[PDB]
RNA sequence: AUACAGUGAAACUGCGAAUGGCUCAUUAAAUCAGUUAUCGUUUAUUUGAUAGUUACAUGGUAUAACUGUGGUAAUUCUAGAGCUAAUACAUGCAAUCUCGACCCUUUGGAAGAGAUGUAUUUAUUAG
RNA sequence: CUACCACAUCCAAGGAAGGCAGCAGGCGCGCAAAUUACCCAAUCCUAAUUCAGGGAGGUAGUGACAAUAAAUAACGAUACAG
């Protein structure tokens, strides 16, 4: 019976889902960032919890430790690369200060809304899911894509898109024809 | 089981082969031959997983019986022929000669050699004994029985064998200061000069070896192979010269 | 092996390959690298062979001459060293490097044809030694490379060798007269191309010259030469076929020529007759008869009779178009002998 | 237009060919058939079409590019010699062999297994008995 | 008279010219292929005489000239043919200029002592504004906005022009006639340099 | 090193 | 192909079928995990060495497949007659090397003297 | 393969012959669940051996056991009310 291939859950149910302020908070987060359901919020919270728990464990270690230095530097480098952590807050105490909202704007959906390609968060998700948006060479249809700084600088409409310079859509060409006939 | 096994699972195969785990369910079982299974690398793994000349085993089979591959100066047509340490593989069509020497990590390395170097081998002497009709002979790792050896040759010595004639060109006595290659243990692949031989009667002898970096280690005599004098190896060595 | 087995793969002896081998580069329709040239034929093939062949001797050869073959003017200016380096590496007779080198020999001749004439003598002598050297190590491919290299040189120097076609074969007499049947067979085919391109005039200065040579294995090699020069495709004959035979008949009937020449002509006639159809043989038949009619004399009466016996016997009377006129020739022969004939 | 590029070219005189990775860019086009590639490769490497084999092509997500493997044999004869039978049938160099499904073949093998000898005598015997 | 002989003839004449010009011959042949080896092989700066340079500032018609491109025929060693498009253009040096006035102009610079002489021109304007307003229909024969850059084909057969109008037309060198228009396919992909 | 070709 | 010679059903030989796969009832140093020895053993195969001790090729002491006659309700059931082969079955056949006078020639020839399988079992001798 | 012990199939009743949860597919309730499918093309293994084979293996079929990602709309204008 082949040795099992590793897999993991990307989210965990909160300790008390029904607490009123928690419901209001997830309502706010979803509406601000146009999330489909709470599952994305739980996934992001789980990721933040793991990261900040690692940061706390490292802080518990005495300074100048080889482990503290090595893994702390690695975590800070990853966090700044993903854009969550600013260049001038490259310290573990600031990693401890992160919030779910930060990862949320680091979602591609937020930037495609944000740069002016879309007027609104929901229109932005519609554009993403419809293959109208390209990172560099690559068309991305995943709203949850986490954008790097080099990556956010390269957001654009895809070449194949009708908005990116291609021919009009089936609807547009159909209406143009029926106007011609 | 009630007899010798005939199948080899991939996960059970020697780790140094670097066989891909998801490729299939079975790996080549090295056939009987000069070298032992765990210390041999079958020709298929060389011609496919190392040189990449062949894309599949059937290609390797065609290659072999086209007789372009010569192991040790002799044409071999077996896919799972157990080539091992110090073995010479010649591909005339590619004009290539390879000698099988483990790298520092312990894997057989693709070491290209010249034809003048490909013309011979080194063979560490395992046994020296008188055969029928009182004819002395020597037995090396690769199962070569060479008759009428020089009397000075003893066990643990290294005899330079010519491929065309299969005769001892020269020999090296096992002594302190000689240049040595490790063929087993955690130090497999390392190179260094002998310092001292610890002798334990009724037990495994231990040899101390010092590298070019002055670092010293200890290994069982069974994993010792004299390859020349210090600074004067009788073969071309792989990159890194067995350092670290 | 008329009936082929279901096996995808089948052993073939060296002799079997040699028998099937035929020296005729034109029939090979495979795409040739030297067709597509930017600078020269040599560079085009030379670049390809670096990619394919990894033989040692070819490796040093490429390094020695890579600088001097970049441009055609460079090749012409450095033609001497290119030939000297080329011949040197062939002499090693390393089969693994032969194929790239021999092809480059032909393309070298291709680049500077008229200029290769000064190299012509040395090049042929090198090939002769190689083909003789090819004997002790049996390798059909080496023979295939050797004779195609010769044929290519003939093709490129087709004009020049033709004017002095006698000189060309004088170099190649040892191969045509060699003990091995196949070397003479292969050597004859290369010459057959040159013979097939020879003007009727220059052919006579040839067709005479080989005949006094007849006066060991020269007779058999020459027989293969003319029949191969004559046969073109299955059940068909060459366009020049009539002109070659018309020349051959005149010297054969000429008294100065030895009787062995007439026997050769009989042997040639039978080989072409069995090979060729009725229709292809009509013009060949035609120019037989008038030559006999024109040259009928008492001195050459016996020679005419001998060839005529060959004509009637060859494939019985099936190949003969008209028997009546053969009677007319027979009547004229008597009116003008050897009783046995 | 469609651009074809070859990389990681390895000369394999041992199998007498050249192996390499094919990268084809085909903007505003679905993809390229193997025959079309084999054509282009044949003129590019100055070899016969029959000496060119191409396989394992995957178009990248979103389209516009595809990647596969290519082999160019030095000759057509050696290609027919080495190249796989199924691919020869793909290119038409070999004819598909018609065979029964393994069930019928194995059944027939077992049926022959119960029979000893040519069996013509059993045939004539049952004929005379009937 | 096969093409190989013709190459042999052209090569033979080429060597004779080198022999007439002149070890030395061997060096020059190497220099003929020095470009393939991607290294600097033209050391002539110290030999240049800047102080005696004959300076001239020939003006032109249009305001705010944006780019210039020069074409120099070069003999091809592989085929021994000049890069000139036609026999009339043998050893004729051409320079092409554009400005912000939407005009492409060609000049002849063969004579160094003399100065560039206008041959032909093409001017764009509002006549060429695209009606469709969809980018892919940006296939109008002429310019309708500022021209920024030019490149001349090494074969001497074409000259290509681009600017802030998100397009690339290639013109025939002889007549400056537009043969093809290549839209850039980006709302904000305006051509800035051509090489 | 490989080679490059373009068509259609 | 006037011995045959391509291909080749069937049949006799040769090799393999102790591999692969599947279930967990049993057993608390029983297997097992590490570790050591076989100077106490067998070992197809691979690999390298290894046998000078009628013959221009012996017999059916032989039959299959194959031809044909039959029995049985009936089989991977059958008997009687007739063939024909082997890497199947049996049989089996004017040399070399030493001591070397002559010290003839001083590599050298050379009188003469000599010597010359393997396997099994027992005994003995050297080692 | 021999005899013995049971089971069970044929018959002219004189005799003859019969034994896998390996692969698939079933029974075990009267209440309920993946195909008696395609290939030796791959990795390997056996042979008088490239070429023959291998329910070893591979491919495909089914399905809210689990797990990863996301559609079921997006953008404006106008009218009428408190």
């Amino acid at each position: 019976p082949r040795a099992p291939r590793t897999y993991s859950k990307t989210y965990s149910t909160p300790k008390r889902p029904y607490e009123s302020s928690r419901l209001d908070a997830e309502l706010k987060l979803a509406g601000e960032f146009g999330l489909k359901n709470k599952k994305e919020i739980y996934r992001i919270s789980f990721q933040l919890s793991k990261i900040r728990r690692a940061a706390r464990d490292l802080l518990t270690r005495d300074e100048k430790d080889p482990k503290r230095l090595f893994e702390g530097n690695a975590l800070i480098r990853r966090l700044v690369r993903v854009g969550v952590l600013s260049e001038d807050k490259k310290k573990l105490d600031y990693v401890l200060a992160l919030k779910v909202e930060d990862f949320l704007e680091r979602r591609l959906q937020t930037q495609v809304y944000k740069l002016g390609l879309a007027k609104s968060v929901h229109h932005a998700r519609v554009l993403i899911t419809q293959r109208h948006i390209a990172v560099g060479k690559q068309i991305v249809n995943i709203p949850s894509f986490m954008v790097r700084l080099d990556s956010e600088k390269h957001i654009d409409f895809a070449p194949t898109s009708p908005f990116g310079g291609a021919r009009p859509g089936r609807v547009a060409r159909r209406n143009a024809a029926r106007k011609a006939e | 089981a009630r007899g010798p096994k005939k199948h080899l699972k991939r996960l059970a195969a020697p780790h140094h082969w670097l066989l891909d785990k998801l490729s299939g369910c079975y790996a080549p079982r090295p056939s009987a031959g000069p070298h032992k299974l765990r210390e041999s690398l079958p020709l298929i793994v060389f011609l496919r997983n190392r040189l990449k000349y062949a894309l599949n085993g059937r290609e390797v089979k065609a290659i072999l019986m086209q007789r372009h591959v010569k192991v040790d100066g002799k044409v071999r047509t077996d896919t799972t022929y157990p080539a091992g340490f110090m073995d010479v593989i010649t591909l005339d069509a590619t004009n290539e000669n390879f000698r099988l020497v483990y790298d520092v990590k312990g894997r057989f390395a693709v070491h290209r050699i010249t034809d003048e170097e490909a013309s011979y081998k080194l063979g560490k002497v395992k046994k020296v004994q008188l055969g029928k009709k009182g004819v002395p002979y020597v037995v090396t790792h690769d199962g070569r029985t060479i008759r009428y050896p020089d009397p000075n040759i003893k066990v643990n010595d290294t005899v330079k064998i010519d491929l065309a004639s299969g005769k001892i060109t020269d020999f090296i006595k096992f002594d302190a200061g000689k240049l040595v290659y490790v063929t087993g243990g955690r130090n497999l692949g390392r190179i260094g000069t002998i310092v001292h031989k610890e002798r334990h009667d009724g037990g495994f002898d231990l040899v101390h070896i010092k590298d070019s970096l002055d670092n010293t280690f200890v290994t069982r005599l069974n994993n010792v192979f004299v390859i020349g004098e210090q600074g004067k190896p009788y073969i071309s060595l792989p990159k890194g010269k067995g350092i670290k | 092996q008329t009936t082929k087995s279901s096996k995808r793969y089948r052993y073939s002896s060296f002799k079997a390959r040699i028998d099937d081998l035929k020296i005729e580069p034109a029939r090979n329709l495979e795409k040739r690298v030297h067709d597509y040239v930017e600078s020269s034929h040599f560079l085009a093939s030379f670049d390809q062979w670096k990619e394919i062949n990894l033989s040692a001797k070819f490796t040093e050869f490429a390094a020695e001459i890579e600088h001097d073959v970049q441009t055609l003017p460079q090749i012409l200016y450095h033609d001497k060293k290119i030939f000297n380096s080329l011949v040197s590496f062939i002499n090693f007779h390393d089969e693994f490097s032969l194929q790239p080198l021999l092809d480059l020999l032909a393309q070298f001749c291709h680049d500077l044809g008229p200029d290769f004439l000064k190299f012509y003598e040395e090049a042929i002598k090198t090939l002769i030694n190689l083909l003789d050297a090819a004997i002790e190590f049996e390798s059909s491919n080496v023979f295939e490379w050797g004779f195609n290299c010769l044929a290519y040189i003939f093709k490129y120097l087709s004009k020049f060798l033709v004017k002095k076609l006698v000189l060309t074969c004088d170099l190649l007499i040892p191969l045509l007269s060699h003990s091995k049947e196949y070397l003479s067979r292969f050597s004859a085919e290369a010459l057959s191309f040159l013979v097939r391109k020879c003007p009727v005039s220059n052919l006579r200065e040839f067709v005479r010259s080989v005949f006094e040579k007849l006066e060991t294995n020269l007779y058999e090699g020459l027989l293969i030469l003319f029949t191969e020069s004559m046969t073109s495709t299955q059940e068909t004959l060459h366009s020049k076929a009539k002109a070659i035979m018309s020349v051959l008949l005149h010297e054969a009937l000429t008294k100065s020529s030895p009787e062995r020449s007439v026997s050769l002509l009989s042997d040639i006639w039978m080989n072409i007759s069995k090979y060729a159809s009725i229709e292809s043989l009509l013009p060949v038949y035609e120019v037989m008869y008038q030559d006999f009619n024109d040259s009928l004399d008492a001195t050459n009466i016996d020679r005419i009779l001998k060839v005529l016996t060959t004509i009637v016997f060859s494939e019985s009377g099936r190949k003969i178009p008209d028997w009546n006129k053969i009677t007319i020739l027979i009547e004229r022969i008597m009116s003008q002998l050897s009783q046995d004939k | 237009a469609v651009t074809i590029r070859t990389r990681k070219v390895i000369s394999n005189p041992l199998l007498a060919r050249k192996q390499f990775v094919v990268d084809v860019l085909h903007p505003n086009r679905a993809n390229v058939s193997k025959d079309e590639l084999r054509e282009k490769l044949a003129e590019v490497y100055k070899a016969e079409k029959d000496a060119v084999s191409v396989f394992g092509f995957r178009t990248q997500f979103g389209g516009g590019k595809s990647v596969g493997f290519g082999l160019v044999y030095n000759s057509v004869a050696e290609a027919k010699k080495f190249e796989p039978t199924y691919r020869l049938v793909r290119y038409g160099l070999a004819e598909k062999v018609e065979k029964a499904s393994r069930q019928q073949r194995k059944q027939k093998k077992n049926r022959d297994k119960k029979i000893f000898g040519t069996g013509k005598r059993l045939a004539k015997k049952v004929a005379r008995r009937n | 008279e096969n093409p190989a002989d013709k190459r042999r003839r052209l090569a033979k004449q080429y060597l004779e010219n080198l022999k007439s010009e002149a070890d030395i011959i061997a060096s020059r042949l190497k220099e003929d292929v020095a470009e393939q080896q991607g290294r600097v092989f033209r050391y002539f700066g110290d030999k240049l005489l800047i102080s005696e340079a004959k300076q001239s500032f020939t003006r032109v018609g249009e305001n705010n000239l944006t780019c210039i491109s020069c074409f120099q025929p070069v003999l091809n060693k592989y085929t021994f043919e000049e890069s000139s498009n036609g026999d009339k253009n043998k050893g004729r040096l051409f320079a092409y200029t554009v400005s912000k006035d939407l005009q492409l102009t060609k000049y002849d610079i063969t004579d160094f002592s003399k100065r560039p002489k206008k041959l032909k021109y093409a001017k764009g304007g509002a006549k060429y504004i695209p009606t469709s307003k969809h980018e892919y229909e940006n296939t109008t024969e002429g310019h309708y906005d500022e021209i920024l850059t030019v490149a001349a084909s090494p074969d001497g057969k074409y000259v290509v022009t681009g600017g802030r109008d998100r397009k690339l037309i290639v013109w025939s060198t002889e007549s400056l006639s537009p043969v093809k228009v290549i839209p850039t396919k980006d709302r904000r992909g305006e051509v800035l340099s051509l090489a | 090193k490989g080679k490059n070709l373009s068509f259609k």
